[PDB]
């Protein structure tokens, strides 16, 4: 059964990564691995766990009922194929292959879903077991295996509407372009927030809107967030529950910009202790920093830099060690001035950093047909 | 190394110096390859007891470097130290640019012998029927009737 | 002398002949193809200005060699067949080609249509499932 | 240290020689970084006094500035070395592509459509 | 630059083209 | 084929660049803001 | 012998030199007469032309027609149509003796 | 004795059985398709020699016990190989032996007796003129003892056995070497057993022979026959030149021999990074990053420990002389996380602009460099480094004073740190002036280079070069149109019957 | 909110106006048949690097 199954998965990196963090995750982490038959997935969570030595009849026990379903199912096969109705066997093993899923490893899931796949005539059950597929992918973060069945998802949406099979579709597409660093996608997967639901895997709806604002702010330009996520009663009544993330996305779109680092570090500081951000939180806000200083830095030509201490945050030798590091980064249009105490910016024209990229991509590109010319004829 | 003291206008130095250019001309070889050749100068010089083996040296570093005929032109003129040798792998080089620019040049001279003509350089033919003498006296005759009209003589 | 100096020239001169020859092996061919192109291209002026090809349909054959073929708007015809086409080959309810001048039996095209697909084409149900049931379980 | 711009610790280890006299070389030393220096005024530099370069490499008032300032410009002036900063005359040139660029896109034209 | 960049990849797909054409031939013709 | 002597014997980029700039520079910004309040 | 062994081997250089400048006067000379040719078979579409249309094809380059004239035909094509502005009925052209795509 | 008895008595039953397939296979090829055939058409029994190559730098380990390997030189060393009149008694020596290893025992071959394995080329009527048969079946022997190689009273025989190796060799050079590959064959027979004499002759002995000797072999090449011995004859010239400090660099420069005609993918492709070593040592001005990234390009699918390793440290060694970089560790195989610590903590300072940062990197990793020997190219980074410096902030601040960057750049003088940033004009890292009166240097925005005629120039390295890619795949695949040769005109009967059918409708 | 573009002074509150409709269709359209490309010789590998 895989609906609760991702806290088990994020509990794993908790138990794991923190690692002055081990102590009630392993407490929670067992309450839910010695009991609901969990068998394989922690021999190495074991390892990274303490010996926890008399293990060995909490094995047996739940081994042994894993093999009272087993054979079970072996029980139900023969009377299935006697009387048959839908290819009974694999129409049990359509919803214990599922439980064998969880609690087995994925092999004995994978062979029997790819087996169970050939039986149901319509999209119907075939489509929740590419959900199923996803769903175990997402957990072994099996790369290659959800660009599959992604698109064999995809072909089975066309027939039909669908559209809680696409919408739902739309979470997943969403969460996998924001566990690779692909934001302006992941904000525009997470478009809708309206058929969006109470899902298993964001129990709390108002996560999911801390996820689609958190990667939005950084997706879309300020006439976007001046229409969408300003005026939407339906974002607007969920952050009204939230008192830090309705003040965290209205101190920069109403320009208060000091409390906006103090909010900063409180959602950076949790993006860090987060799952599945945790590898891009130090990606995440060194581009809010420098599109913070966008937004208050191309208001004006003759802004000193000794105004932005008091006025935007403070340390005015950080703001020159910082500012430098952006400027020296090739990004953060301006050209600050040191002896008489005052910043310059310019304008640039979309002719060279357009370019830039250009060359970019063209170099990498002839360096792949490059690599694969020197392939093919030995 | 050796190739420092090509400076002291002392007409034994350079004896000296050339007595370690036949046996050593392997290894530094590669080092006087293109870096030093003043061969030509005490070739050309007044001072004798040299000019009569530089030649040959010279014969060889401009062999294996593409300058057949650098190294066939002091091969002409590099003297009886030259040619007193036929036991190695570098007769074999000499006579296959001396034979070969000899009856090249005797096809154009098999079409103007009259006047412009060779200007033999004593050898450029005395090897050729000399060779040609090693032909007869070696008892092949299949190969002596074919140079014979090579030669276009 | 003879070893050393004539010898000499034949371990060089078959360089030259092993990819000179290969040169020309991979250039004549190269005008070949095109060739091919050429007197094939000149070609269809004259096959084109031959005559089409009958359509028909074998109801069923019969003994040495031949079946029984009527073309839809004219009337049925008792024909042979040429001898590239097996007779067990030849299915009963089946379009042919069919030359003119002689009705010799030319080609075997594709397999018609089975006249209960046009059928429930026609028909068109509103193909369905278990999927889209409801909450009939007891009847099913 | 002669990489880079480190000049007056190359003339400390002048003189801070720990192992023999090497006088000869650093007189050959002393020189190569003389023209080195008579090239460095040569940049575009404010109006320099007859001070601070008469003091840059080792001389109190000799007519050695003389040499210099009459082998160079940055002239003899009132306590004046003379700025001709020009860097004018080289740009603006489209004959010189309009004769290269010639070339290339007829190199561009062979390797396009005749065959090779 | 666009050009003649897909321009390669073209000839390249046909190279490609023209080994499935040789080697699927030289073990099955023989 | 292969013989390859021996005389010596995306997931990671954009992580690996925020390394390039940001290998180590203050790590934990959490109490440096409020240790400039007093002082900026 | 060893004689012949090398002046009837460059004998073949000389007699072997002449074929690469042959067959690359033959490169050029048969792409100038493959356009000459290219433009040749288009006289059979002139003006006496009858219409049918296309039902489909049994293979590469020749298909299945139905004429105007009621009956249905198994003819030929003419190799320069771009066979992608087919799709399924197209009106098509056909000769008025030899009935064939035009 | 069980566990002996039932584990040690397959292992001879194996491998000599497929050693009766692939070597007696060549046995029968090799020698009898080219020393009597040609073998420039069929040369497929030197990437099977790969292959027998391959599987015995694998295949021996123990010391042989049951005469398993030990056991195979009493079989092969009986071997006339002179016709099938004297061979067909041979497949029956593949046998016999068999019951002398199984029946009784052989000889054990443990460090002392491979002299009775190596005096065989007399007796049995074995021979030298088939040289295919006598360089191949000399490197067999030759391979086995110095595969292990050993150490321990295996240097004088081996030494002894690569002489009898030296006699054939010598056959070879001096011996009608015309149009068999007796000289092509065996510089590739030749070739490889250069690596063994050089790995127990080389650092052991004195190379130094082998270089007089090394121009000898390399004088009679390109003379006679002109490839394969131009190929490995220098590498194998350079690998040791470049060990030590020979002036061959130059010589490299002069010489004919820099190509060897493509030599193969394996002395072409390590021949870039070996020459691309000598731009190294001999000052990087971008020349040769190139063909250190050709050599890097033209690499199999081996390992990276082999020396890819290396190739991927000098290769943007060399680039970080010259200021631009790359992402290096990006490929975590074999090689992107055990052999990088020190020298992406080295590039890892060298992106920044800090000055003794630097510094501690080399002291905390000085020797590590000095067991590659590239520490003497990166002693003189403190030029690029402080290139960086002064790029950058010459980049980042427009008006700054003197007597801020040398304490940010932590150089202690301000009084250079005129002279530094002088030269950086001076050079053409940076344009604008410098008042050095008050202290402040100013830079120029120096903004639309679209319109500076340069991109252009950045395309025009480009489009030439796509245009290259595009005509190599045109000249490499006209080879398909082959085999397939009539394209029939129609037919010939069925135009007699159109002649008569037109005749009918001409009667008609 | 970029409905008006232009800048602001400080040092006495002038608007200093400029606009230019730049290039932005060819370089973009061109840069995205790059990226479709690469995806194009991704899919050469699944049929050329595996199979021959």
């Amino acid at each position: 059964p895989k609906n609760p199954d991702l806290r088990i998965a994020q509990l794993r990196f908790l138990l794991s990564l923190p690692e002055h963090r081990g102590d009630a995750a392993v407490r929670d982490e067992l309450m839910a691995a010695v009991r609901d038959n969990n068998m394989a997935p922690y021999y190495e969570a074991l390892c990274k766990s303490l010996d926890w030595q008399i293990d060995v009849d909490l094995l047996n026990k739940m081994k042994k009922a894993n093999e009272d379903e087993l054979k079970r199912l072996d029980e139900e096969l023969e009377d299935a194929e006697k009387n048959l109705g839908e290819s009974e066997i694999r129409d049990a093993m359509m919803a214990k292959a599922e439980y064998l899923c969880r609690i087995g490893d994925k092999e004995g899931a994978l062979t029997a879903f790819r087996k169970t796949y050939d039986k149901t005539v319509a999209l119907g059950h075939r489509l929740d077991i590419v959900f199923y597929l996803l769903r175990i992918g997402l957990f072994y973060m099996d790369n290659d295996l959800i660009t599959r069945n992604t698109e064999k998802a995809k072909s089975l949406i066309e027939e039909g509407g669908d559209w809680d099979r696409r919408n739902r579709l739309k979470v997943y597409q969403g969460l996998y372009c924001v566990a690779i660093r692909d934001f302006k996608q992941a904000a525009e997967l997470f478009l809708d927030t309206v058929s969006t639901f109470t899902s298993y895997e964001l129990m709390d709806y108002k996560t999911f809107v801390t996820y689609t604002v958190y990667v939005s702010m950084i997706a879309l330009e300020r006439p976007d967030l001046r229409e969408k996520v300003i005026k939407g009663a339906e974002i607007l009544e969920v952050l009204h529950s939230l008192p830090a993330v309705r003040q965290y996305l209205f101190s920069l779109y109403e320009c208060r910009y000091s409390v906006f680092f103090q909010s900063l570090a409180v959602v950076e500081q949790e993006m860090k202790k987060d799952w599945l951000f945790a590898p891009h939180y130090r990606y995440y806000v060194r581009e809010m920093r420098i599109h913070a200083y966008s937004q208050l830095l191309e208001s004006y030509r003759s802004l000193t830099l000794g105004y932005m201490a008091e006025a935007f945050g403070v340390g005015v030798e950080f703001i020159d060690q910082e500012l430098s590091r952006f400027i020296a980064a090739g990004r953060l249009h301006c050209k600050i001035d040191k002896v008489n105490e005052i910043v310059e910016t310019n304008r640039p024209d979309s002719k060279n950093w357009q370019y830039q990229e250009t060359i970019k991509k063209g170099d990498l590109l002839l360096n792949r047909v490059q690599k694969l010319s020197r392939v093919i004829n030995m | 190394g050796i190739i420092s003291l090509l400076d002291e206008d002392e007409p034994q130095l350079k004896e000296f110096a050339l007595h370690k250019l036949n046996a050593v001309v392997n290894d530094f070889w590669a080092e006087i390859s293109e870096s030093v050749d003043k061969i030509e100068v005490l070739y050309e010089d007044e001072g004798f007891r040299s000019r009569q083996f530089a030649a040959l040296v010279a014969s060889k570093v401009f062999y294996h470097l593409g300058a057949f005929e650098e190294s066939l032109n002091y091969a002409l003129g590099a003297g009886d130290l030259f040619n007193v040798n036929d036991n190695s792998e570098y007769v074999e080089t000499i006579i296959a640019k001396c034979i070969d620019h000899y009856t090249k040049q005797c096809v154009e001279n098999a079409d103007l012998p009259e006047g412009e003509k060779k200007p033999i350089d004593q050898r450029l033919e005395g090897i050729v029927n000399k060779m040609f003498q090693r032909c007869l006296d070696d008892h092949k005759y299949k190969q002596a009737i074919g140079i014979a009209l090579e030669t276009r003589r | 002398g003879l070893r050393q100096y004539y010898l000499s020239k034949i371990e060089e001169l078959q360089l030259i002949v092993n990819d000179k020859s290969q040169n020309l092996r991979r250039l004549q061919a190269q005008r070949n193809e095109l060739n091919a192109k050429v007197r094939l291209l000149r070609e269809e002026l004259q096959l084109l200005q031959e005559q089409g090809s009958y359509v028909g349909e074998v109801v069923r054959a019969m003994d040495k060699k031949k079946v029984l073929v009527k073309v839809h708007p004219e009337g049925k015809f008792v024909v042979d067949v040429d001898k590239n086409i097996d007779i067990n080959d030849v299915t009963p309810n089946c379009r042919v080609a069919l030359r003119n001048d002689s009705y010799t039996l030319h080609k075997i095209l594709p397999n018609k249509v089975d006249p209960l697909v046009s059928l429930m084409m026609v028909e068109k149900v509103p193909d369905s499932t278990y999927e889209m049931i409801g909450g009939l379980d007891k009847q099913i | 240290y002669l990489m880079e711009g480190s000049y007056n610790k190359v003339f400390l280890a002048k003189g801070n020689i720990p192992a023999e006299s090497y006088t000869f070389f650093i007189d050959i030393l002393l020189d190569t970084i003389r023209d080195e220096i008579a090239g460095c005024i040569e940049k575009a530099y404010e109006k320099i006094l007859f001070t601070e370069a008469t003091r840059i490499l080792f001389f109190n008032t000799p007519k050695k500035m003389t040499d210099y300032a009459k082998k160079r410009g940055w002239v003899l002036g009132p306590n004046n070395y003379y700025s001709f900063a020009s860097q004018q005359q080289k740009p603006e040139d489209t004959t010189i592509p309009s004769t290269e660029l010639a070339k290339q896109v007829i190199e561009y034209a062979r390797q396009l459509e005749m065959i090779v | 630059y666009l050009a003649s960049l897909i321009r390669s990849v073209v000839a390249l797909h046909n190279l490609i083209n023209n080994k499935i054409a040789n080697r699927d031939a030289e073990k099955k013709e023989g | 084929m292969s013989e390859k002597k021996q005389p010596v014997d995306e997931d990671n980029w954009d992580d690996d660049n925020v390394e390039d700039d940001f290998s180590n520079q203050l790590r934990a910004e959490l109490e440096k803001h409020g240790y400039k309040m007093e002082t900026s | 012998d060893l004689y012949s062994r090398y002046k009837k081997l460059q004998q073949e250089l000389e007699f072997l030199e002449v074929q690469e400048e042959y067959i690359k006067d033959e490169q050029k000379n048969l792409k100038k007469e493959f356009l000459h040719a290219q433009e040749e078979v288009k006289r059979i579409q002139s003006i006496p032309l009858v219409i049918g249309q296309f039902l489909e094809a049994v293979d590469q380059n020749t298909a299945i027609v139905g004429s105007t004239t009621g009956s249905n035909y198994y003819v030929r094509i003419l190799s320069t149509i771009d066979r992608e502005l087919l799709k399924p009925n197209a009106s098509v052209a056909l000769h008025k003796h030899s009935n064939a795509l035009v | 004795p069980p566990g002996g008895g039932e584990q040690e008595p397959p292992p001879p039953p194996a491998p000599q059985d497929v050693e009766m397939k692939e070597e007696a296979a060549t046995g029968g090829g090799s020698t009898g398709e080219a020393d009597g055939k040609t073998a420039a058409a069929a040369a497929e029994h030197s990437q099977r020699e790969l292959d027998t190559v391959t599987l015995e730098d694998i295949k021996e380990h123990v010391k042989q016990l049951e005469k398993a390997v030990s056991g195979k030189e009493p079989r092969f060393v009986l071997r006339a190989l002179r016709m099938l009149p004297s061979t067909s008694r041979r497949l029956n020596h593949y046998v016999l032996y068999k019951a002398v290893q199984g029946f009784f025992t052989s000889n054990n071959a443990t460090r002392d007796f491979l002299l009775p394995f190596l005096e065989e080329p007399m007796d049995t009527e074995a021979d030298l003129q088939f040289r295919p048969r006598t360089g191949k079946a000399a490197s067999t022997p030759l391979l086995p003892e110095v595969e292990a190689y050993l150490q321990l009273l295996v240097v004088i025989f081996m030494m002894n056995s690569k002489r009898y190796k030296e006699a054939q060799k010598i056959s070879d050079d001096l011996m009608q070497k015309i149009s068999t590959q007796n000289r092509r064959a065996l510089d590739l027979v030749a070739a490889k057993c250069y690596y063994y004499h050089a790995r127990v002759y080389e650092f052991l002995d004195k190379l130094d022979v082998v270089r007089s000797f090394l121009h000898a072999r390399l004088r009679t090449a390109t003379l006679r026959h002109d490839a394969d011995g131009q190929a490995t004859l220098l590498n194998l010239l350079l690998r040791n030149y470049l060990h030590y400090s020979l002036y061959d660099q130059a010589e490299k420069l002069v010489s004919k021999s820099v190509f060897p005609e493509q030599a193969n993918n394996n002395e072409w492709a390590r021949y870039l990074y070996y020459t691309g070593r000598i731009k190294a040592i001999q000052l990087e001005y971008s020349e040769a990053r190139r063909t250190m990234t050709n050599a890097l390009r033209k690499a199999p699918q081996h390992t990276a420990v082999g020396f890819k390793q290396t190739v991927h440290k000098l290769l943007i060694v060399v680039e970080l002389l010259l200021g631009e970089i790359p992402d290096r560790l990006q490929f975590r195989q074999p090689s992107l996380k055990r052999s990088l610590m020190p020298y992406f903590l080295l590039t890892q300072a060298v992106r920044t602009g800090n000055l003794a940062k630097f510094n501690q990197v080399l002291d905390q990793f000085g020797e590590k460099f000095q067991a590659d020997g590239t520490y003497t190219l990166i002693i003189r980074l403190r030029h690029n480094v402080i290139k960086t410096g002064v790029r950058m902030i010459s980049l980042s601040y427009s008006r700054i004073s003197l007597a801020d960057i040398a304490q940010k750049l932590q150089l202690d003088s301000p009084e250079d740190a005129e002279f530094i940033v002088a030269k950086a004009i001076r050079d053409g890292v940076i344009e604008a002036s410098i008042n050095h009166e008050k202290g402040y240097v100013q830079s120029k925005e120096m903004i639309d280079i679209y319109s500076t005629r340069e991109p252009q120039l950045a395309f025009h390295q480009r489009i030439s070069f796509c245009l290259d890619i595009h005509n190599m795949s045109v000249k490499a695949m006209r080879f398909p149109p082959k085999s397939y040769n009539k394209d029939l005109e129609s037919a010939e009967e069925r135009r007699e019957r159109e002649q008569q059918d037109l005749e009918f409708a001409k009667e008609m | 909110d970029k409905k008006f573009h232009g800048i602001l002074d400080q040092g006495e509150g002038v608007l200093i106006i400029f606009d230019e409709p730049p290039v932005d269709k060819t370089y973009e359209a061109a840069l995205e048949t790059i990226q479709n490309m690469s995806k194009v010789v991704d899919s050469l590998y699944n049929k050329a690097k595996k199979l021959t």
